[PDB]
């Protein structure tokens, strides 16, 4: 289980819907070093607590965006995690993904989907006709 | 350069238009 | 799911993974520019294809591509 | 090409293909873009130098003195 | 003098072969 | 007279029963069809 | 911007007392204001005059008076 | 005034001033001769 | 020769219309030399035919005024925007018009088919395909 | 995932409703089915093709079926000029007692349409003179689809599926189309006319019952075999001959009067028959030109790969390189999808432009609502096989073409000076609109101000002397055929001119439309074509040549001819595709074809009226076109039902408003965009989940359309509705107005 109080918040319409139940689900959670207010993603202000602070939400974008644009670049805040949980309650802990933030580098991250050339040196799609390769993924 | 190909079927279509034009103005019949 | 190629114009200028609204690309060590360091997408299948990553890139042309595909349920950025 | 000399693009793919920039510097290390091109009109993000390699580029005119 | 109601049953049986046809080529094309 | 739709063209009765069952008697069964076929799981 | 704003309303009420004094020195200048004073009923209140160049003084309808 | 004289020579204040002479040119050539049409300019008045 | 084209001055339609007319400054004159100068159709009205040998300096001035006018304008800019090359900043002098280099410019195009001719002769006129920026192909 | 579409897992594995819309708009594009080879595209193709033809002949079948079950042919063959042929009946079982009386006519008890496709005209020329035959023509249709649907059937067995190599075998396809599908078919219809058109015309019953020992000729066959050729152009139809009967009827089968039959005014029978008998000769011929198995004809591969002219060295034909061209048309079916397209545009607008001013059907130019009818269908038509060519120009460009095996060809040079051409298009368009564009607006300035004669009025002195050229002598001109002492007239050599005489009475005949007076009017709303042309034209070769890049976006090729944008950045890319490039030209085609129809309509009303010289002195000004051509016409289409009743005009007068309804519903998918809706549809969401007693729960979440799909569907609902407004108004104002 993942822990943490709820911030104050007397209910809106922004919230969880059914695919948080039946599909997927999204917690992020974070420490405060004091009682203070925040915008919710999905519209209304909150009030996040002094403790450690958990929060439901629908998308990655809202935990995303409410950890960037409002817990580090405002509140000063950087311990935030963002985990998906899953209907029949298996979570995992997406971000950072191995406690570093993606933006500052990290050795052992692997290159991921990299092309050795330059972008205008793509092949034709002529070329790979029938061939079920994309110019992007040739070789 | 004199483009030899370019301006001889140049010539070869602005002379059909100069002969269109004559017969246009009662010059020849 | 959409598809986000890097290519070996990157200058590692981390603006791209900065750009990033769901937490798609990271920063790799590298060898082939200044800053020793590339992009990269180990985490496409949350790309919703904003393209604010291209926005981003400051190289010319872009070194950083998006490419969009098959359509998911988060690559929609549906909340239901 | 070095410091100071104007050069002719030759990546097709650049918002300056045939058209004139300057060098501004040039990286020593082995890095695969060294050569840093400054040009007089922004391209369409609003930016006005980049990175090539040296056959990307032709020298059109040596540096002052 | 317009056809009688023998010709446009008759009309009607035979356009059932062409229906049939379309039906077996449709099917024969999803495949 | 002219107060309804007639025919004096071969087998009038025709019209009279294709019209209803091809404009509002027979398409929501092959919308139903379609929307069966559409929606079967692989 | 507040001193911006109080500025900005004084030129546009400036710009409101000239479109104002306009439309008066029209209807006191290229008017028919006193023809229609003595006959409201019957006379088509007109205050704009074209001038004569283009043929657009056809625009100068007969307005009575 | 020499920040006065520079923004006289804006782009747009040098358009209008252009297209307010052209105007006044053309207004000026239909005033003195109306009606000039292909085939009788720089004709003499029948 | 074209037959249904007639002087408007023999034109009853035309001579309908000359009557019918109001009398003002935008009539009276450009009538009399509609009448005594245009050719007029059945429908009274002049019309201009491509199709005389005579009155060719009816079509050829209008057509070479204006090509003199154009080519006069299109020079000026073309010169003013060259000398505006070499400066530091030649949007500068696109937003803020540079009286002398605009004169100048102007006086040289008063001659701008003359100076046409000597840059095409002397290939100043275009630049090389090789030194302009274009697409990938 | 789902099983439908059966051939995309990324669409069927798409959790929302655009998986269904998507699945109808992909169907078709096999190429970019799951795990397709190039033999299977060509195989599913050939089917397809024998099931688009099937659907062809049933509907032919069923046009004939109708016509010969609730129509009046019978009827309409006794009196051509007074009958109004009966397209079908009509049973809506919600029309009142007032829509049943008006559209009861033509002489039938029951409410029926009345014909405008001119078919009966067509079957009358052709020698069809009762209902019976036209049912067994039916019938005959029937079992040619159900053949045709076997054959699309067999051809997909195992043992059936043609190779790859006979897909690809240029040279003997075209061999065949050229001698015998154009050639056998154009010389089978000549001996349909012969045999059977001709006599029936002169009141001779020739069917499959006597064909057999009924000759065409008196002379026989023997007259052909021995030379005796001019037997068959002896004795033809007299000038007071009456269609349908012998009264005054000929004896030949082949002759070259020329100009109209003077009673039906249309092309004399004998004519077809002999211009389909030349022209099956010619295709025959045609057809023997390239090598298929036996070493003799030409290699189109050879023709285009060669280097040498007699000896001397050339880059190629014309000097041009060519090479290397023929794996490009063959490898690509864009490529010959375009060509395909392209000439069968052309195709539909010399139809037009040549079947209004040489009626080839019996009456068929005394119908002013079928010739306008046709005139405008075929036009259109024209214009989207037009967008379709270039279409699939664009597609070409960034599927098939590749540049290595393209290399210094002629297709090479065209993509290398784009930028030339695309810059010289849009400075013809410029002009032509500025210009055209000023004088429409200063003579309407001048009109306006009682200034009329200070129009700028251009007399088109170049067609008018076209026209007198080919024999009209009412412009004054004395050249060519409008000079009886002219070379060309007299044909000095041979005197051979045996066209002139008909040809020259049609020409210089004033009741019909072969090279009608034109004026200023017909110059000023040429250069407006031209202008709609050329810019058309632009916005087609723009998106074709830039397909497969620009600077905006160098790597455009890598994705796809259809992709809504590249995102906000590099200041915006909106509609940058080739597929956007083809949606914007559609709507320039629309408009080009507008002003052409409209040209041709007004031209054509003034005629008909009586009342030419109303568009002679109101075509010149814009508002002449606003009022006497729309606000004048459209009264009786708008009086069709008012509040003292409804007359046969109803039905028009309703489609009048459905179109403008379908236009105004276009605009909402066109100027509104996604995001708006998404949100809408998000909070839509919403509300569903939270109301109780709403058991229902989508299987497939509901997103907003596409970006593409939106600009797809605000096209075709622009394009509808364009259409159906501009038939409602054309049919309702010429025949609610005529007869
Ligand atoms: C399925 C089922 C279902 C259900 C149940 O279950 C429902 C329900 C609801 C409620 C809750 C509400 C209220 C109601 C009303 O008023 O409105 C409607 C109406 C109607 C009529 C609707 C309809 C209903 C149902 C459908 C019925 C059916 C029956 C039939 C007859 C069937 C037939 C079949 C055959 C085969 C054809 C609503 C609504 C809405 N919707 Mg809603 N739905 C649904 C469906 C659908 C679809 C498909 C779509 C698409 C088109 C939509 C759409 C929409 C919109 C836009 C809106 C709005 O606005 C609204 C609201 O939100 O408010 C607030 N939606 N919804
Ligand atoms: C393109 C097209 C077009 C064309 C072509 O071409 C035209 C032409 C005409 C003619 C013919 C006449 C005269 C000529 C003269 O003036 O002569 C002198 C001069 C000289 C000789 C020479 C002069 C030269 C100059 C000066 C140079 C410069 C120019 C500039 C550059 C321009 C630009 C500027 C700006 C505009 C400001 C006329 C006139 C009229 N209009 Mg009409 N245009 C048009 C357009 C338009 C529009 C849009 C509108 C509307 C606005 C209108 C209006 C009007 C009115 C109201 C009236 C008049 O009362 C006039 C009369 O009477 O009538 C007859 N219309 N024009
Ligand atoms: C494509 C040809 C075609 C078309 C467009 C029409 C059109 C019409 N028919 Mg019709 N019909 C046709 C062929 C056609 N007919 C043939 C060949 C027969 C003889 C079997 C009939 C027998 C017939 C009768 C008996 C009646 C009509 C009627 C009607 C009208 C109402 C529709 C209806 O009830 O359909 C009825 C249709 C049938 C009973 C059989 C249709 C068979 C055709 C060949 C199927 C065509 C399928 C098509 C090609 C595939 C479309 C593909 C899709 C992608 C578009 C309508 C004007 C009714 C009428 O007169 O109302 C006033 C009516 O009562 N039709
Ligand atoms: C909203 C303000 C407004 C507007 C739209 C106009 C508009 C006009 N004025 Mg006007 N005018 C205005 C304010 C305005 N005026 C004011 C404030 C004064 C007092 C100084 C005048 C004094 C004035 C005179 C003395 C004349 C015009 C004239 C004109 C007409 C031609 C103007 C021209 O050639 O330039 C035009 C209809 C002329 C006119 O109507 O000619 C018959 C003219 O002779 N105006
Ligand atoms: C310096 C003036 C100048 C000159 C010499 C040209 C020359 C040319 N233009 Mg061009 N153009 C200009 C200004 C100029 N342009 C401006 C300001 C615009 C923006 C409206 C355009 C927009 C434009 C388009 C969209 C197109 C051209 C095209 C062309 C080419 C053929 C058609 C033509 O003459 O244009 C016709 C003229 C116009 C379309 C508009 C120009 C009229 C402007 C308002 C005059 C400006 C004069 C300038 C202010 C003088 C200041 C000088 C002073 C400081 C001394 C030709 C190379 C066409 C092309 O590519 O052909 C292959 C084409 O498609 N031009
Ligand atoms: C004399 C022999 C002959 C004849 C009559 C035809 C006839 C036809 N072939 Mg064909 N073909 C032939 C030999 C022949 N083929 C040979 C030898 C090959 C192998 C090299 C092929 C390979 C072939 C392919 C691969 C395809 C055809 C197709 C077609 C049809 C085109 C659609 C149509 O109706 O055109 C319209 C007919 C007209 C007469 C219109 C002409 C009027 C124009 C517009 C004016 C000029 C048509 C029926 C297509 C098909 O599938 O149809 C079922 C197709 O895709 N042919
Ligand atoms: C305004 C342009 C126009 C006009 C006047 C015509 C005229 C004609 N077409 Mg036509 N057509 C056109 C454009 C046009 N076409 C285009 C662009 C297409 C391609 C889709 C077609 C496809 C087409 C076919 C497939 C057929 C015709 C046929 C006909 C003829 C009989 C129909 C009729 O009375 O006219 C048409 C009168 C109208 C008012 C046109 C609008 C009709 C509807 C309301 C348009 C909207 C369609 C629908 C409601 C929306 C989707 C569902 C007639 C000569 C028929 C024929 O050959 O006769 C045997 C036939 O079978 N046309
Ligand atoms: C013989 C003629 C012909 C043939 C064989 C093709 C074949 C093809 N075209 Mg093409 N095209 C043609 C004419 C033709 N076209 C013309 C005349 C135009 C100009 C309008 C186009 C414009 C065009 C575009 C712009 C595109 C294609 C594409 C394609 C390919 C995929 C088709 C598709 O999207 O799925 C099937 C598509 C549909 C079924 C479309 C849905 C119906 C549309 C919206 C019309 C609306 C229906 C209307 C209300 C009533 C119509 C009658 C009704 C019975 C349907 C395919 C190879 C696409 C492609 O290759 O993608 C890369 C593509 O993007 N074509
Ligand atoms: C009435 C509607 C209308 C008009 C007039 C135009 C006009 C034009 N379109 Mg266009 N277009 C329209 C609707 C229209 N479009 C729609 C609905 C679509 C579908 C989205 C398109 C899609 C389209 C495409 C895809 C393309 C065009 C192009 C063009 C240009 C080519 C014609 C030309 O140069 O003529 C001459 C120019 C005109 C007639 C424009 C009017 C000029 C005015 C009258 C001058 C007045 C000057 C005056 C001082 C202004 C007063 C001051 C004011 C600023 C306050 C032209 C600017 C093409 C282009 O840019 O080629 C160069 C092109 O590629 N259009
Ligand atoms: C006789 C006549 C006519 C006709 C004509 C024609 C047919 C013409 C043609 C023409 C042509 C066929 C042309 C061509 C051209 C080409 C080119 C290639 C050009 C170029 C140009 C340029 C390059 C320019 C430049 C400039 C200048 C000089 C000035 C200004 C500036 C600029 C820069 C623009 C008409 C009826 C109309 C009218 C009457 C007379
Ligand atoms: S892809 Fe572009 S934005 Fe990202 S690190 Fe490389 S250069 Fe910077």
């Amino acid at each position: 289980t993942l822990e943490g109080q709820t911030p104050i918040f007397g209910g809106g319409t922004g919230g969880l819907l059914t695919k948080a139940e039946r599909e997927e689900k999204y917690v992020i959670t974070w420490t405060s070093p004091k009682e203070q207010v925040f915008e919710m993603p999905t519209g209304g202000s909150a009030i996040m607590r002094q403790g450690k602070n958990k929060l439901e939400i629908a998308r990655k974008e809202y935990g995303i965006a409410l950890g960037g644009q409002q817990l580090r670049a405002k509140f000063k805040i950087n311990d935030y995690k963002i985990y998906r949980v899953y209907p029949n309650g298996e979570t995992q802990m997406i971000h950072p993904a191995d406690g570093v933030f993606p933006e500052k580098v990290n050795q052992g991250r692997p290159k991921v989907r990299y092309v050795d050339r330059n972008i205008g040196s793509n092949p034709s799609p002529a070329k790979l006709k029938f061939s079920g390769v994309q110019p992007y993924d040739a070789p | 350069a004199p483009f030899p190909f370019r301006t001889i079927v140049s010539l070869i279509l602005l002379a059909g238009n100069i002969l269109v034009a004559a017969i246009y103005f009662h010059i020849i019949n | 799911s959409h598809t986000v190629k890097i290519y070996d114009t990157c200058i590692g200028c981390t603006q791209c993974v900065r750009a990033c609204p769901t937490d798609v690309l990271e920063m790799v060590p590298w060898d082939g520019c200044k800053a020793a360091q590339i992009a990269s997408s180990p985490r496409t299948e949350d790309c919703v294809g904003c393209k604010r990553c291209e926005t981003a890139c400051p190289t010319d042309f872009l070194s950083i591509r998006v490419y969009l595909g098959a359509e998911t349920t988060r690559s929609m950025g549906l909340a239901y | 090409v070095e410091r100071g000399s104007k050069v002719r693009i030759l990546r097709r793919e650049s918002y300056w293909y045939q058209d004139v920039g300057l060098v501004a510097s040039v990286d020593k290390s082995g890095i695969k873009y060294p050569v840093i091109v400054r040009f007089d009109k922004v391209n369409y993000a609003g930016v006005n130098t980049n990175n090539f390699a040296d056959f990307e580029l032709l020298e059109i005119e040596k540096p002052k003195a | 003098m317009n056809i009688s109601d023998t010709q446009v049953f008759v009309a009607l049986v035979v356009a059932l072969l062409p229906g049939l046809l379309a039906f077996r080529l449709a099917t024969e094309l999803y495949k | 007279d002219m107060t309804q739709l007639t025919g004096s063209y071969a087998a009038s009765w025709l019209p009279w029963i294709m019209i209803p069952l091809i404009f509002y008697i027979l398409p929501f069964p092959v919308f139903a069809l379609i929307f069966i076929w559409i929606e079967k799981e692989a | 911007i507040s001193r911006k704003i109080f500025a900005a309303h004084f030129g546009h009420l400036a710009v409101i007392f000239i479109w104002l004094s306009g439309m008066y020195f029209h209807g006191a200048k290229f008017s028919n204001f006193e023809a229609w004073m003595a006959n409201p009923t019957g006379v088509k209140p007109s205050a704009q005059v074209v001038w004569s160049l283009v043929g657009q003084d056809i625009l100068n309808a007969d307005v009575g008076g | 005034m020499q920040h006065v004289f520079k923004y006289l020579t804006l782009a747009p204040v040098m358009a209008t001033f252009t297209m307010v002479a052209l105007s006044v040119v053309l207004i000026m050539l239909q005033i003195w001769f109306p009606g000039l049409q292909y085939g009788t300019y720089f004709k003499p008045t029948p | 020769a074209n037959s249904t084209l007639v002087p408007c001055s023999k034109s009853p339609a035309f001579q309908a219309r000359m009557k019918n007319a109001p009398d003002t400054y935008y009539f009276n004159k450009p009538f009399k030399a509609y009448a005594k100068y245009e050719l007029c159709g059945t429908d009274g009205l002049p019309h201009l035919p491509l199709d005389r040998l005579d009155r060719a300096t009816d079509v050829l001035v209008p057509i070479g005024l204006f090509l003199y006018v154009a080519g006069f304008i299109g020079w000026s800019g073309r010169s003013y925007l060259r000398a505006t090359k070499s400066a530091s900043d030649p949007e500068m002098k696109e937003i803020f018009i540079d009286l002398p280099l605009a004169l100048q410019s102007i006086s040289k195009a008063v001659l701008w088919p003359l100076l046409a001719l000597q840059e095409f002769l002397s290939g100043d006129l275009t630049a090389r395909d090789e030194e302009i920026p274009i697409s990938p192909r | 995932a789902t099983k439908f579409p059966k051939f995309s897992q990324d669409l069927a594995q798409d959790p929302t409703t655009r998986r269904i819309w998507y699945a109808m708009a992909t169907a078709h594009d096999f190429e970019l089915h799951d795990g397709m080879t190039e033999e299977n595209l060509y195989q599913k193709i050939f089917a397809s093709h024998f099931g688009h033809l099937a659907i062809i002949f049933l509907w032919a079948s069923g046009v004939l079926f109708h016509v010969a079950w609730q129509g009046n042919f019978e009827q309409w063959i006794k009196d051509p000029l007074n009958v109004r042929p009966i397209a079908h009946a009509i049973w809506d079982a919600q029309f009142g007692p007032p829509a049943i009386e008006a559209f009861t006519r033509a002489g039938a008890t029951n409410p029926v349409d009345i014909c405008y496709s001119g078919v009966y005209h067509w079957w009358y020329t052709i020698g069809m003179r009762t209902n019976n035959e036209l049912y067994v023509g039916a019938i005959f249709l029937l079992l040619l689809a159900a053949l045709f649907l076997f054959a699309g059937w067999l051809h997909l067995q195992p043992r059936y599926r043609p190779t790859l190599g006979w897909f690809k075998s240029a040279e003997p396809r075209l061999n065949h189309h050229l001698a015998g599908l154009f050639g056998v078919s154009s010389l089978a219809w000549a001996a349909h006319l012969i045999h059977v058109a001709i006599p029936e015309s002169r009141g001779q019953h020739v069917g499959w019952d006597n064909f057999l020992f009924t000759p065409p000729h008196p002379a026989g066959l023997g007259a052909f075999f021995t030379g005796n050729w001019s037997a068959y152009a002896q004795n033809p139809d007299t000038a007071q001959h009456v269609f349908n009967s012998s009264q005054g009827a000929g004896t030949a089968i082949l002759t070259f009067l020329g100009g109209f039959h003077p009673q039906t005014q249309s092309l004399w029978l004998t004519d077809m028959a002999h211009h389909h008998v030349a022209i099956a000769v010619l295709f025959i011929i045609a057809g023997h030109m390239y090598r298929t198995n036996w070493g003799i004809g030409h290699s189109i591969k050879e023709m285009l790969n060669s280097k040498s002219f007699f000896g001397a060295k050339v880059e190629g034909p014309f000097n041009l390189p060519h090479q290397g061209l023929y794996d490009t048309i063959n490898n690509s079916l864009h490529f010959q999808l375009s060509f395909a397209l392209a000439a069968l545009g052309v195709a539909s607008s010399l139809t037009a432009q040549h079947m209004y001013s040489m009626p080839p059907y019996a009456f068929i130019g005394q119908d002013f609502t079928t010739q306008a009818a046709l005139y405008t269908h075929h036009q259109y038509i024209a214009g989207f096989l037009m967008v379709g060519a270039f279409s699939h120009a664009g597609i070409f460009w960034i599927r098939d073409y590749d540049p290595e095996q393209n290399k210094g060809n002629v297709l090479d040079r065209m993509l290398r000076h784009k930028e030339a051409i695309i810059s010289h298009l849009s400075w013809v368009s410029l002009f032509l609109g500025f210009h055209t564009l000023g004088l429409y607006v200063h003579n309407d300035v001048e009109v306006a101000f009682g200034a009329a004669e200070k129009q700028v009025l251009i007399e088109p002195v170049f067609a008018q002397f076209i026209q007198a050229a080919h024999g009209k002598a009412l412009y004054g001109f004395n050249t060519l055929l409008s000079n009886p002492d002219s070379i060309a007239s007299t044909a000095w050599p041979n005197h051979a001119n045996v066209w002139l005489p008909g040809w020259l009475d049609a020409v210089n005949n004033t009741t019909n439309s072969l090279f009608l007076t034109i004026g200023p009017g017909d110059f000023y709303v040429h250069h407006a074509i031209a202008l709609g042309l050329h810019v058309t034209t632009l916005v087609l070769v723009k998106g074709a040549l830039d397909a497969r890049g620009s600077k905006l976006m160098p790597d455009k090729k890598d994705f796809g001819y259809a992709f809504p944008c590249d995102g906000p950045g590099r200041g915006g890319t909106c509609d940058i595709s080739a597929w956007d490039a083809s949606y914007l030209a559609v709507f320039w085609m629309l408009n080009t074809l507008g002003w052409v129809t409209f040209y041709w309509h007004w031209k054509h009303l003034a005629i008909w009226e009586g009342n030419i010289a109303q568009f002679n002195e109101s075509s010149t000004y814009l508002m002449g076109w606003f009022r006497d051509y729309l606000w004048l016409h459209s009264a009786q289409l708008i009086n069709g039902y008012n509040p003292y009743g409804t007359n046969s005009l109803a039905i028009w007068s309703w489609m009048f408003l459905w179109g403008h309804l379908a236009w105004a519903v276009s605009f909402m998918f066109l100027i509104t965009w996604r995001g708006y809706w998404q949100e809408l549809i998000e909070t839509l969401v919403w509300a569903h989940e939270k109301t109780p007693l709403s058991f229902g729960y989508w299987r497939d979440k509901p997103v907003a359309l596409s970006i593409v799909q939106a600009r797809l569907v605000g096209l075709t609902h622009f394009t509808v509705g364009y259409i159906a407004t501009y038939g409602a108004f054309l049919i309702a104002s010429t025949a609610g107005k005529f007869g």
